[PDB]
RNA sequence: CCUAAAGAGUAACGGAGGAGUACGAAGGUGCGCUCAGACCGGUCGGAAAUCGGUCGCAGAGUAUAAAGGCAAAAGCGCGC
RNA sequence: GCUUGACGAUCAUAGAGCGUUGGAACCACCUGAUCCCUUCCCGAACUCAGAAGUGAAACGACGCAUCGCCGAUGGUAGUGUGGGGUCUCCCCAUGUGAGAGUAGGUCAUCGUCAAGC
């Protein structure tokens, strides 16, 4: 369509941005019935640590919402330090930095990995 | 308004009328443009404060001013003043504006039987152009000023004029 | 909807000189007269 | 008829050619096509001049005899000199029963005395093309084909969709939405 | 005659004439043609000398047409004129010729009338001509 | 005439070829615009230089969409 | 910019054009967005004003000559 | 291994066009604008709360060379070194060798992770 690839062009500057500084990413993947975070290792190729609402310990029928966010938020902080990672650089991926994203983010400061 | 009565009649009549094996491909209003090229005021340039007053009454919701893309100095006028100003309808508030410009004023002018089909393109948006702006309710002939072709113009989710046409066929439009 | 630049949007009252009353929403406030209306015009029917 | 006897050619390049049409008075030829790797062969160049002038020559099938190995084949391409017009080079296609060849056919304008735009319009007959390119397989390769106008008045134009070619036989560029004009008939230059 | 209706410049250095004329070296409008054989260049008053002196010949029907156009310009200094002090100014406009290019086509005619009438033209050109026919390849 | 005019040379162009040794703050291009875009390892300055921020040796790699030309360092 | 001969440099009273400025925002940054043009439909304009739809891919733009660049747009808008 | 998402590798043999097909999940459209947030007007876009409906549109998968894109072999043009001619241009010995065109290919190939069997 047209929101999809918008979107997508609104995600490049920082992308590359954080590729040519060599960097420890944390993406964030946000649809209408579920929300999404990996930490992708240096240059995209490989995935250190991930979590989301599908996991089989969260279908529970709210995970489009602020607080279905704020736990795995808290919930990728944890796997990240089992892979020894701190230090990660936020990636929005194009969304507003305003809703279920940034609650996302907040937990993630609290959970122990610093941006 | 009018809401009430698309999905309980329109929406299922033209589901078959049309042969249309789903239920979403039925054609459907979506936005409703109203806008007006003042044409004029390009060196007296004092209706617009007025203009916007007058367009904003037949509305409720509040215009926003066009400017010019280009120079074209030949129609005396270059980029950045105002020529014109437009107004973008959805939902509740186009449907509601709609019945009073379907039939409580538009009959209510001097003329005609009824609108012309043929004024299509080729998806199937439907524009109406208009010599008046006095038709409408909420503005008396006294207080208003030098006349302005005030336009009209319909966005449908049509594939072609002749569904377009069929869906404006009911809504009981003075069509012929 | 931003608020506080447009004004009062309420349902006024439509009668129509032929006796046909239709309530629809306008920025009127008061009470109209029509002349004419959609039930009392021959265009509609075709005479 | 068309028989054309080659050898196998090993030494390649510009110095080789050239020491070929200069002292042996020979010409560097190819044969690809088919399922085969390609062939470099000689041939002579008083041999293979001799046959060009034969009308049919290039919407014919030819025996080509290199060594003693005997193969059909189509004349593909061809070089001449820019000024002297003699052949430098020439490459040949395999022939496969099978496949379809695309080559070029030579055109015959017939009755052109008899045409209605001539003898009462007293207009001039101007050929704009003079051969086309058709694709077909082997076993209906026409030598020539025949395009009439006897029924051409003055100022009527004829298209490649007008011309009918025989069966089997497909006009390549009318595939392609292009029916380029073959003849017409036109007002005298004085 | 014949010279471009307008230029990006006004001016051209001399350059050079080598090679051969792979392109434009078929008959690709008429049935016969006059074709170089030799190097040389054509002033545009040549070409149209040798063109009234060919349709002339004919007279009657026939289609001709011209394969090459004047369109270089060379200047000239005038006389009693030092050197130096610029480059001067246009006279009039030639066309590189290389071996093996078609200079004049015709169809309508026979063979021996257009053999006889492209020997009038070859007469006021300053090269080598000969006479081809059209040929599929 | 009125022609006899022209300004100074700039002496632009390639000054480290592929696979010379490089260290930091080296000048490898000289340009007006980007003729080659910044890889790995190298910055770009405002009259579009492109300068070594590390050490190793010069690659120039055509890669990506757009089919650009990018010069990095890598080590040897 | 060409001459200038695919690294740099390279002459002529050789062939062609510009400069002796501008900007407190025309700078920084964050966020957001894509042009020219064509066609159809639409009141005074009708070839060209503002508008709606489809195609379009940079044929636009860049403070100022030309050349080299421009999607992380280097183009366009807003807050600080 | 089979299907769907996110991030990459590589930038048309990977694109475009036409047609068939996918809803258990995922995704997309979808409902509403009370609450955060938004329109130089409009919940159109951004945002929030969702679970009535659909796979229509979008996206993906699968087929087809019509277009686009790749593209030999051979020949030709140019060219370094040495030597000649009828020397504005060419030829010989040796090394090198295009662009165009022709036969013909192409409806991509991979990596990491998470969900359904
Ligand atoms: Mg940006
Ligand atoms: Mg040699
Ligand atoms: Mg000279
Ligand atoms: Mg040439
Ligand atoms: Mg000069
Ligand atoms: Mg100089
Ligand atoms: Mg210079
Ligand atoms: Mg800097
Ligand atoms: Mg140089
Ligand atoms: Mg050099
Ligand atoms: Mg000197
Ligand atoms: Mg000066
Ligand atoms: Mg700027
Ligand atoms: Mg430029
Ligand atoms: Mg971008
Ligand atoms: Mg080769
Ligand atoms: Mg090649
Ligand atoms: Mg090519
Ligand atoms: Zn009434």
């Amino acid at each position: 369509s047209v929101k999809k690839e918008t979107r997508l062009r609104r995600a490049r500057k920082a992308r590359l941005k954080m590729r040519e500084l060599e960097t420890v990413r944390l993406c964030v993947y946000r649809s209408s019935q579920h929300i999404y975070a990996q930490v992708i290792a240096a240059d995209g190729g490989k995935v250190l640590a991930s979590a989301s609402t599908l996991d089989k310990d969260l279908r529970e029928g709210a995970t489009g919402n602020i607080d279905a966010a704020k736990k795995v938020g808290q919930l990728v902080a944890e796997r990240a330090k089992a892979a020894g990672v701190t230090q990660v650089a936020f990636d929005r991926s194009g969304f507003k930095y305003h809703g279920r994203v940034k609650a996302l983010a907040d937990a993630a400061r609290e959970g122990g990995l610093e941006f | 308004r009018l809401k009430e009565i698309y999905r309980k009649e329109i929406a299922p009549k033209l589901k078959e009328e049309l042969q249309l094996a789903n239920v979403m491909e039925v054609p459907r209003v979506t936005k409703i443009t109203l806008n007006m090229g003042l044409g004029e005021a390009v060196g007296d340039k004092k209706i617009i404060e007025n203009a916007v007053a007058d367009l904003e009454k037949i509305t409720g919701q509040k215009p926003v001013v066009t400017y010019a893309r280009k120079s074209i100095a030949g129609f005396k006028i270059r980029e950045g003043w105002p020529i014109g100003v437009k107004v973008t309808l959805r939902s509740d508030r186009m449907y509601e504006f709609l019945d009073r410009l379907l039939s409580i004023s538009l009959p209510r002018v001097r003329d005609f039987r009824g609108l012309n089909a043929k004024s299509f393109d080729g998806r199937g948006n439907y524009s109406m152009g208009v010599k008046e702006q006095i038709i409408f309710p909420e503005i008396d002939y006294d207080k208003i000023d030098a006349l302005r072709g005030l336009d009209i113009t319909l966005t449908t989710t049509a594939r072609t004029d002749d569904e377009g046409r069929a869906l404006l066929r009911a809504f009981k439009f003075p069509f012929r | 909807m931003k608020a506080d630049i447009h004004p009062t949007y309420e349902a006024i009252e439509a009668t129509c000189s032929c006796g046909n009353v239709i309530k629809t929403r306008s920025t009127l406030c008061k009470p109209i007269h029509l002349d004419v209306c959609s039930e009392c015009h021959p265009f509609y029917t075709g005479k | 008829d068309f028989i054309l006897n080659a050898q196998v050619r090993s030494d390649l390049g510009k110095g080789a050619s050239r020491r070929l049409r200069r002292n042996a008075g020979l010409v560097p030829a190819v044969v690809y096509g088919g399922d085969k790797e390609p062939q470099s062969v000689t041939l002579e160049l008083r041999e293979i001049a001799k046959l060009l002038e034969n009308e049919a020559a290039f919407s014919h099938v030819i025996a080509l005899n290199v060594g003693g190995a005997k193969e059909t084949v189509l004349i593909k391409a061809l070089q001449r000199h820019p000024a002297k017009g003699f052949v430098m080079h020439a490459d040949f296609l395999r022939v496969v029963a099978d496949h379809k060849l695309t080559a070029h056919v030579p055109l015959h304008f017939i009755n052109e005395e008899v045409a209605v735009g001539v003898k009462q319009a007293g207009g001039e007959i101007s050929h704009t093309i003079s051969e086309v390119e058709v694709s077909c397989l082997p076993k209906d390769l026409p030598e020539f084909i025949e395009v009439d106008m006897a029924k051409v008045e003055l100022g009527q134009i004829v298209h490649l969709s007008d011309l009918k070619a025989p069966k089997g036989v497909e006009l390549v560029q009318l595939a392609h939405g292009n029916d380029l004009a073959v003849a017409n008939i036109h007002a005298s230059r004085v | 005659m014949l010279q471009p209706k307008r230029t990006k410049f006004r001016k051209q250095m001399t350059g050079h004439n080598r090679g051969l004329a792979h392109r434009g070296s078929k008959v690709s409008f008429g049935e016969y043609a006059l074709k170089a054989t030799s190097r040389g260049r054509l002033t545009a008053r040549q070409i149209e000398s040798a063109r009234r002196a060919l349709t002339r010949h004919v007279k009657r029907g026939g289609k001709i047409w011209i394969r090459v156009f004047p369109d270089k310009p060379v200047t000239k200094k005038p006389l009693e004129v030092r050197m130096g002090k610029g480059k001067g100014g246009v006279e009039y406009w030639v066309a590189q010729i290389q071996p093996g290019k078609v200079l004049y086509e015709i169809e309508g005619v026979s063979e021996e009338l257009a053999r006889e009438a492209f020997a009038l033209a070859a007469a006021k050109l300053p090269l080598a001509t000969s006479f081809v026919k059209r040929t599929v390849m | 005439t009125r022609n006899g005019r022209d300004s100074e040379s700039k002496r632009l162009g390639v000054k480290l070829f592929g696979g010379q040794a490089v260290k930091a703050g080296n000048i490898l291009v000289r340009q007006r615009g980007t003729k080659f875009h910044a890889g790995y390892g190298v910055g770009l300055g405002k009259d579009h230089t492109l300068f070594a921020k590390v050490d190793g040796v010069v690659k120039f790699e055509t890669k990506g969409a757009f089919g650009r030309k990018y010069v990095s360092i890598v080590a040897a």
